[PDB]
């Protein structure tokens, strides 16, 4: 335990610290992307010990490490969740990001905000750690959130360019109309469970689930880019390619598809939900896939892919595969 | 209402029952505002007079504070009195009218029904 | 700018009979 | 200039009370209040009789 | 001039901070005027200790 | 109250009496002071409320609007103290007397034990507020500003004097604390139909309520920047302090009698929060941002729930940090290029890098980016108001949607895109404006570290 | 002319008479001196001290406090077989009710 | 900007770092207070219910 | 630390290793290197810190409260008396709202420890966690934000009378 706690949190830790050291403490611009890439690679390996463990006996944990605030019978704690999802999606994110710095380094030499951009990169990946290990809601929406703010700066990077502003924009739209569901969802389990934590929820394990679930799927439709929320992921082509691999590709979009594969202990016991979820994956799969017949832009072929592949995602939802859902969110 | 009080001695400042009271403290909070409000008087009539306003004339600031603090004193005195005396009329009155104030026969909250309304 | 204070337009308002 | 004080401190001097405007108003202004204090109303009303009655699930409802 | 121009200068330095130990000082007074209930609450009363005298001030 | 009171008013002969070119430095220097002294109020207990005297109290309502109300004066100083500095010097003292003035009754205000001191001093407010918004104002309309601000607040607050006297002479007491010993329920009849209106439409007019807000746009934006700080800062937030504590005597009325001003605020937000997106005005659209806040903060203390209690106190806490903030953010562009068009100005963040960073987390701020205090409140009452109705989920969702799009389209508009070509006079952001805007910021986010200071009495 | 005001004077730039302003004030000493004390008693006073000072309130409203006292009760009452909590706040034999 | 920034980070470390120490210091100097049953007969202050050794002189000094 | 009585849980059950393969356990040794780097050298200064405290001992104690009369024993109008009894009220509904969390933290950490099985497994803490949701919900649910004793008295004779009414015909049938 002891071993696989310490190395599960220096992890994230280890990222954080080329944000602080940006306080112009030890700071030198020079080396900076170097420093910020080399971070990544070692936090990919602490990443593989806590994961050989799983993978040999698997041990999981919850940490709560920090009490933040009681509210009367809610108590609010930082806690993250060291399990199967999180255990297997951290190393494969961060050698995925680990590869996309590097990329970085090369295709964004010319910029002279360089280092700006690898400090928007790392944070984006701290807030995206942070909604796979939270093990309450209000932690996974500060992800939740997180990832969709540092999305808007990066897709608005170049912002001398009126259609990059209109994309960064047209995103956080997007993902503003689907948080109402996420917030629903909270407002239900609150009032009706009395709690945020997944633990309490999964014990409870509530049988009239139809409205906390939909409002989780409709917050799924608009992170994952789902028809009828979908339009913002093609559009989102705006940023730097190293934004659309690392962000709206690889990482910041099966967002949607993983919420829903945390709560499968709710869904797999609602199949009016599964008929949902597998009819909205199925239009969007066949949709972005058609729309990706005829277009020019490379980005945007590859972007409409990547919508198509969402719904194949979300179509295993709908079948109540979460776990073939989240091996082809890895793949 | 106390224009026709029983013991009324008429057109007095200070009634000679008032003296059983004790005297305000010269160190009464209100008698210190009245003598701040001598001093403010003070050095407005240096201002609208194109004087310096806080060094000019300091014999003349000095009687607006006595003047406003000796004449503060005695309106407090009356102050004290009148209210004395109305508690005292209270008083006297419902001694002697015991019909018209009952004690009540004053019940707990363990007895006395009182309606709940939820806040939902 | 400079704080705006009444010109002679404004202030003539101020100057007939009755308001 | 011109434009900016035609959005604002035009408006009111060249607005006349007539037939469109007083609809307009009414539709726009009162409308959507009188529509949504009845949806909460009736919506509430329900709610609150069924918890009367003990037919409202709220077992773990213990925050609010 | 040391000492002397200097007070001069920076005199008004002591008016907030002699505002505050005074008002201070008169919440103290007002707690003094209201002991009514000292060491007598149900909840709080007790034996005062040999040498104290008071519970509170 | 003290401690507080006589330092504050020791503000005023420390002005008077300072060196001609040391006012500001010595007015600023002592009240941070005071300000750091404000923190012993944070001694509360679970129970019971700090009790000091018969005129004064603070429990975990009104202490963390202490605290906000006396850091707000140094950073106001800082404000004013560049676009009053051509002003004479006796001119500049009697500006700097209204601010201090207005600290001292807002003081009293938030700590006042009898409901007729707390009016008192809540109408005393008016007075300096007034002679600061139409003397330093700088445009025509700060006259017409001033009159609608007067008699909007008057006409409220008239019939809340009568309310009060009449409850007193039937109690027999305004002391708040006796007031929740002997509160008696409210029997529903005609005439106790009209004494919750005159007990609450004084604060709703402050508040304000939407309908009855057309005195904000005004008043917000005529004033000097340290008139708008104060007023949305704090000001606002005398009806919400006021409304919390009268509901305590107008049970069960408030259940029925809300109706009306919870669809005026359910409804008025989304109005007020689709208004800023296609305002003008840079500061306008500021003042209609802060209608669309408040109107939550009616909501909340009108279902009457623990935790809606909760999320008002802190929103009114992050409003008023977030909306100075802004305010403050704005006036600086504004005394550069001396016009409030928010069109005018474009591509700031390729001249003002650092400016345009704190452009973007005030932003942050005023969408609610969860930690923030700000987000934590919005939470809390979107959570409450799921209880009182799950219907209201979607008016909430659509506000949060249409918030997020005029926070953004401000930053987008002014800090990007490319400069206006023939500006040529944006000089760079001097330490003062750095340093006003991080004292808005910082304590902000730190108090993320520890929300429970600014939860209110319910936590 | 109409009637005889002054024209609007130009706007100052404080950079022009001193590149290293501050934005306080045009004497560079008094500049410098409003710079240090917001700095000081700002920052270094109000923001690091008061953050130490509301970090270390002695038990806050008395949360800490109730988890204690929360954990004595529930020890003592599963020790002896009585339930974790009851329904009533108040002992009914000192309530009468009506009728 | 940046000497905005340096004077901002100059002026919080000023003071933060002295305290950073002092409550390093404290915390392995002195330690937290162990709880313990109430001596019989034994009236503590105010301040004795209280475990950090910082937040009894606050309780002691100011409350 | 904690009281196990308090916090409880099962006895730990740990399977003993039984490798059917050559190769070295990857985990065993970076297990040692663990021991070796890291907590080695962070048990030697704690150790250094706890002789420091063992210098300097000194107590807090956990503040005791007297039982004072409740709200149904205090005279209508009666501020002192009301007074006494309503801060005792607004201390035990605290009390109260620590009780419930502690029968929440239990219930959570059953789900967790017990895995795939937590259905079965955890059927007591789920029983008491009701238990005392029902019983927290009908002292102080529906109360509102201005809560009081007087309030909750009130909730609670309604409750009776109901519970009363019910009886008389429910032994009538
Ligand atoms: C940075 C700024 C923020 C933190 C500043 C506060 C610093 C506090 C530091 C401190 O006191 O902790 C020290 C710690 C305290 O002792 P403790 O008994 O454990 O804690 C006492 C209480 O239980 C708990 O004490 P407490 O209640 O006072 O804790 C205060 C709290 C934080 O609270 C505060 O201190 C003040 C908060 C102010 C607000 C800060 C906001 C800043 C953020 C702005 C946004 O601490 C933290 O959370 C900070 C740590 C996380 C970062 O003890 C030590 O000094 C050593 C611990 C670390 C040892 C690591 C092992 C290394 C050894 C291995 C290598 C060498 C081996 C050689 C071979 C062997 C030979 C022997
Ligand atoms: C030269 C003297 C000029 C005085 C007459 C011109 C001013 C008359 C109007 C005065 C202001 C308006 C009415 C004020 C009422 C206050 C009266 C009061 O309360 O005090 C009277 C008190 C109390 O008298 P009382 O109790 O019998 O009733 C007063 C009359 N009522 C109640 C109707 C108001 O009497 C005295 O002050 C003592 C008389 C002293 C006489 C000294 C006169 C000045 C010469 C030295
Ligand atoms: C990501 C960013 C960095 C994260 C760092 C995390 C680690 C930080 C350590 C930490 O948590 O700190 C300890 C605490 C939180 O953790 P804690 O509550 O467990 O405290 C730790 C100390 N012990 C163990 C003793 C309890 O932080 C704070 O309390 C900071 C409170 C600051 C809020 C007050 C700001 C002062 C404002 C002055 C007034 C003027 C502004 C106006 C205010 C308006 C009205 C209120
Ligand atoms: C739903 C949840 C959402 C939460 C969102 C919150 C957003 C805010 C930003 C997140 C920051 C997370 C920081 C987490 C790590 C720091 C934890 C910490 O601050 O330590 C405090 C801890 C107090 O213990 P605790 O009981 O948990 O606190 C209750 C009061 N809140 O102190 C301790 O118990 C021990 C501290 C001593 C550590 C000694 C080690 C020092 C090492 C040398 C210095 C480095
Ligand atoms: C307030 C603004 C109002 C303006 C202020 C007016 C100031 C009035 C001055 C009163 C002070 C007089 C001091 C003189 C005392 C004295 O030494 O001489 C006594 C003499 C009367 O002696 P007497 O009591 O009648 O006979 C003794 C036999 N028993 O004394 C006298 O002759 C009495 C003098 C007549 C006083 C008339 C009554 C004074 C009240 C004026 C109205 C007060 C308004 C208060 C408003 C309340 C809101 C603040
Ligand atoms: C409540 C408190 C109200 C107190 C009223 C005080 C009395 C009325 C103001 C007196 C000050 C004044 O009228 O003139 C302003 C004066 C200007 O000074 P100067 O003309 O140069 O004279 C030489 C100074 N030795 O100023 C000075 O230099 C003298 C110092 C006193 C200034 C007082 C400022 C009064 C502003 C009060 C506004 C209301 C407060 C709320
Ligand atoms: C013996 C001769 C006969 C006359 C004697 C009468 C004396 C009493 C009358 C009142 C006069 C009080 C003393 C006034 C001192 C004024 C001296 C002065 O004007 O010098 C100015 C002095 C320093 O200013 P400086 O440094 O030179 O220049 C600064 C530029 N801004 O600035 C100062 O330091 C002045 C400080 C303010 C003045 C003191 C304020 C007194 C407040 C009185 C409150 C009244 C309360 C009454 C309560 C009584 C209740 C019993
Ligand atoms: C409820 C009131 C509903 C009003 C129904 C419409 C009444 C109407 O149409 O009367 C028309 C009359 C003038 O008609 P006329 O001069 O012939 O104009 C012809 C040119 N089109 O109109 C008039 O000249 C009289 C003016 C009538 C005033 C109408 C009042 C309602 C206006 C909307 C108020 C909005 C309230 C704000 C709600 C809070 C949220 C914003
Ligand atoms: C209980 C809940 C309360 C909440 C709801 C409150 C509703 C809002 C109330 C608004 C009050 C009226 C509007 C006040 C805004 C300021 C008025 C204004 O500025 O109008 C300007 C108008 C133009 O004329 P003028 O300014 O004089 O020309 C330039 C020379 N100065 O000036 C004029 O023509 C003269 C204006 C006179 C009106 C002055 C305000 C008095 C308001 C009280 C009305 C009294 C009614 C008494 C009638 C009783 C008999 C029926
Ligand atoms: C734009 C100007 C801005 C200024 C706005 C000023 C707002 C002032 C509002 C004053 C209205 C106060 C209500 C006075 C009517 C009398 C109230 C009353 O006593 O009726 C009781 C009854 C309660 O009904 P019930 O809940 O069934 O009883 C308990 C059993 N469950 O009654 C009920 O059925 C409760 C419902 C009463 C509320 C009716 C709501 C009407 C529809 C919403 C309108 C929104 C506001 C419209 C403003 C437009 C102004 C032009
Ligand atoms: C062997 C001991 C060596 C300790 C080295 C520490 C040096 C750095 C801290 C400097 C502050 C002075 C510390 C002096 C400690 C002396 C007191 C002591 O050692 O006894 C333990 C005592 C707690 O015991 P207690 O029972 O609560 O109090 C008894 C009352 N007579 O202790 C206390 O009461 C705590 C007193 C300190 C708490 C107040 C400090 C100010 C709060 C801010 C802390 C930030 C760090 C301070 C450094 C300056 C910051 C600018």
């Amino acid at each position: 335990m002891n071993m696989f706690s310490s190395l599960s949190l220096v992890t994230l830790l280890l990222l954080t610290m080329p944000i602080m050291m940006m306080s112009f403490n030890t700071y030198k611009p020079s080396n900076y992307p170097l420093y910020v890439k080399t971070a990544i690679s070692y936090a990919f390996i602490t990443s593989m010990i806590p994961t050989m463990m799983f993978i040999h006996s698997g041990q999981e944990l919850i940490i709560s490490n920090w009490h933040w605030l009681t509210i009367q019978t809610l108590k609010l704690s930082l806690s993250f969740k060291m399990d199967y999802f999180s255990m297997m999606f951290i190393p494969v994110a961060l050698f995925v990001t680990w590869s996309i710095m590097e990329f970085s380094m090369w295709y964004m030499y010319s910029d002279p905000n360089i280092n700006k951009f690898f400090k928007y990169l790392l944070l984006f990946l701290i807030t995206m750690l942070i909604l796979v290990t939270a093990n309450n809601l209000f932690q996974l929406f500060i992800g939740w959130e997180g990832v969709g703010i540092m999305s808007f700066l990066l897709i608005g990077w170049w912002y001398g360019r009126a259609d990059a502003n209109t994309a960064a924009l047209q995103a956080i739209l997007y993902n503003r109309i689907g948080d109402i569901g996420f917030i629903l969802a909270m407002a239900w389990f609150l009032t009706n469970l009395n709690t945020w934590d997944l633990q309490q929820i999964f014990m409870l394990n509530p049988s009239d689930s139809n409205m906390p679930l939909i409002g989780l799927a409709l917050a799924a439709t608009g992170k994952s880019a789902q028809f009828g929320l979908h339009p913002w992921l093609p559009s989102a082509m705006e940023g730097p390619t190293p934004v659309s691999a690392l962000l709206h590709s690889s990482t910041m979009v099966v967002a949607g598809i993983f919420l829903l594969i945390r709560f499968y202990p709710l869904t797999e016991n609602n199949k009016y939900i599964q008929s949902i979820t597998l009819c909205l994956g199925a239009i969007t799969t066949l949709f972005t896939a058609m729309c990706a017949l005829t277009q020019n832009d490379i980005k945007k072929i590859i972007a409409f892919s990547t919508s198509s592949q969402l719904g194949l995602m979300m179509v295993t939802i709908g079948i109540n595969q979460p776990y073939l859902a989240f091996l082809h969110i890895c793949t | 209402m106390m224009t026709g009080r029983q013991g009324r001695a008429t057109f007095q400042f200070l009634p000679d029952e008032a003296r059983s009271l004790p005297p305000p403290k010269l160190t009464d909070p209100r008698l210190a505002f009245v003598g701040f409000l001598g001093y403010c008087s003070g050095l407005i009539d240096n201002a609208i007079r194109r004087r310096p306003v806080l060094l000019a004339g300091l014999h003349r600031q000095l009687l607006y504070i006595t003047s406003f603090v000796f004449v503060g004193y005695y309106l407090l005195k009356r102050q004290d009195y009148m209210y004395a005396v109305r508690d005292h009329d209270m008083f006297s009155y419902i001694k002697s009218h015991p019909e018209d104030f009952p004690e009540k026969d004053k019940k707990t909250y363990g007895e006395v029904f009182e309606e709940f309304h939820p806040v939902r | 700018a400079r704080q705006w204070q009444p010109d002679v337009e404004w202030a003539e308002q101020y100057g007939g009979a009755v308001m | 200039v011109r434009w900016t004080y035609a959005r604002s401190a035009n408006i009111y001097p060249n607005f006349r009370p007539n037939t469109k405007t007083s609809l307009l108003g009414a539709l726009f202004g009162i409308g959507p209040l009188v529509f949504w204090y009845y949806v909460f109303k009736t919506d509430r009303d329900r709610k609150e009789k069924l918890i009367q009655e003990g037919k409202l699930d709220r077992t773990f409802n213990i925050s609010y | 001039m040391n000492l002397l121009q200097v007070v001069r200068d920076h005199w008004v330095h002591v008016l907030v901070p002699m505002g505050f130990v005074f008002g201070y000082y008169l919440d103290r007074k007002n707690d003094e005027k209201l002991t009514a209930f000292r060491n007598k609450s149900l909840l709080y009363k007790r034996e005062l200790k040999p040498n104290e005298e008071v519970t509170w001030k | 109250m003290l401690k507080y009171i006589i330092p504050t008013i020791m503000l005023m002969p420390l002005t008077w009496l300072s060196k001609n070119n040391m006012i500001w430095v010595n007015s600023t220097a002592h009240s941070l002071l005071i300000s750091f002294t404000s923190l012993l109020l944070m001694n509360q207990f679970g129970d019971n409320s700090l009790n000091f005297s018969l005129l004064f109290f603070s429990d975990s309502l009104s202490t963390p609007l202490l605290i906000l109300t006396m850091w707000l004066l140094p950073l106001m100083l800082m404000a004013s103290q560049h676009h009053l500095s051509k002003e004479n010097l006796t001119r500049k003292k009697l500006f700097i007397t209204m601010l201090i003035s207005l600290q001292l009754f807002l003081i009293m205000t938030f700590t006042a034990m009898e409901l007729i001191l707390f009016y008192i001093l809540f109408e005393a407010t008016l007075v300096p507020t007034l002679i600061i918004i139409t003397r330093w104002g700088n445009q025509t309309e700060r006259l017409n500003a001033g009159l609608y601000f007067l008699f909007y607040t008057l006409a409220g607050s008239l019939p809340l004097l009568v309310a009060l006297i009449y409850i007193q002479n039937t109690v027999g007491s305004l002391n708040f604390l006796m007031l929740q010993y002997w509160v008696q329920p409210v029997h529903n009849s005609w005439s106790n139909v009209f004494m919750w209106l005159a007990c609450m439409m004084a604060f709703m007019v402050k508040m304000p309520l939407y309908g009855l807000h057309l005195w904000l746009p005004k008043a917000h934006v005529e004033a000097p920047i340290a008139g708008s700080m104060v007023l949305a800062a704090v000001l606002l937030k005398l009806g919400g302090y006021g409304m919390l504590r009268i509901t305590l005597i107008l049970n069960p009325m408030t259940d029925f009698m809300a109706y009306p001003f919870i669809m005026l605020s359910l409804w008025g937000m989304i109005m007020t929060s689709s208004i800023c997106l296609r305002q003008t005005d840079l500061k306008s659209l500021i003042a209609y941002s802060s209608v669309s806040h408040m109107a939550l903060v009616i909501v909340a203390i009108l279902i009457q729930t623990p935790w809606s209690y909760m999320g008002a106190t802190a929103l009114m806490i992050a409003h008023g940090l977030t909306s100075s903030m802004l305010f403050c953010l704005a006036n600086s562009n504004y005394e550069r290029i001396h016009s409030r068009t928010m069109i005018l100005a474009r591509g700031l963040q390729t001249l003002l890098p650092l400016m345009a960073t704190w452009w973007l987390l005030a932003s942050l701020t005023n969408l609610a980016l969860p930690p923030t205090i700000n987000l934590i409140g919005e939470l809390f009452v979107v959570m409450s108001t799921f209880s009182w109705s799950n219907i209201t989920i979607i008016l909430m969702g659509v506000n949060m949607v249409i918030t997020a799009l005029y926070s953004l389209y401000m930053l987008i508009m002014t800090q990007r895109g490319k400069y206006t070509y023939h500006i040529n006079n944006i000089s760079p952001s001097f330490t003062r404006e750095n340093a006003l805007m991080s004292l808005h910021i910082l304590p902000l986010l730190l108090l993320t570290l520890n929300p429970k200071i600014i939860l209110g009495p319910l936590y | 002319l109409r009637w005889q005001e002054d024209p609007e004077p130009e706007d100052e730039n404080l950079y022009e008479k001193n590149p290293d302003s501050h934005g306080y004030d045009k004497d560079p000493a008094v500049d410098i001196w409003n710079m240090r004390v917001v700095f000081f008693f700002g920052f270094s006073i109000v923001l690091v001290l008061g953050s130490t000072f509301v970090a270390y309130l002695p038990d806050y409203r008395m949360q800490e406090w109730a988890r204690r006292e929360a954990e004595r009760l529930v020890k003592y009452r599963e020790a002896h077989g009585l339930p974790i909590m009851e329904s009533n706040c108040f002992d009914p034999s000192k309530i009468q009710l009506p009728e | 900007d940046k000497r905005f920034l340096k004077l901002l980070r100059f002026y919080i470390l000023l003071t933060g770092i002295p305290v950073a120490i002092g409550i390093t210091l404290i915390n392995v100097f002195i330690g937290e207070a162990e709880l313990a049953e109430i001596p019989e007969g034994y009236v503590p202050e105010h301040w004795e219910y209280f475990k950090h050794p910082i937040s009894r002189w606050i309780a002691r000094t100011f409350f | 630390s904690w009281d196990k009585d308090v916090y409880p849980e099962p006895p730990r059950r740990t399977p003993a290793p039984s490798p059917q393969t050559s190769l070295p356990n990857p985990i065993t040794y970076l297990t040692k290197a663990f021991d070796l780097l890291v907590d080695r050298p962070v048990t030697l200064v704690r150790e250094f810190i706890e002789r420091q405290h063992a210098k300097n001992k000194y107590y807090y104690y956990h503040r005791e409260f007297r039982r004072v009369p409740d709200i149904t024993e205090c005279q209508e109008k009666d501020v002192l008396c009301m007074f006494e009894a309503e801060m005792q009220w607004r201390r035990d509904y605290k009390v109260d709202q620590e009780i419930v969390n502690i029968i929440q933290e239990r219930l959570k950490a059953c789900q967790q420890r017990e895995g795939e099985s937590h259905r079965q497994n955890c059927a007591k803490e789920l029983e008491q966690f009701t238990q005392v949701v029902k019983a927290y919900q009908d002292r102080y649910h529906d109360l509102g934000a201005h809560y009081s004793a007087r309030k909750c008295l009130a909730k609670q004779k309604q409750r009776m009378l109901a519970e009363r009414k019910a009886a008389k015909e429910a032994a009538a049938a």
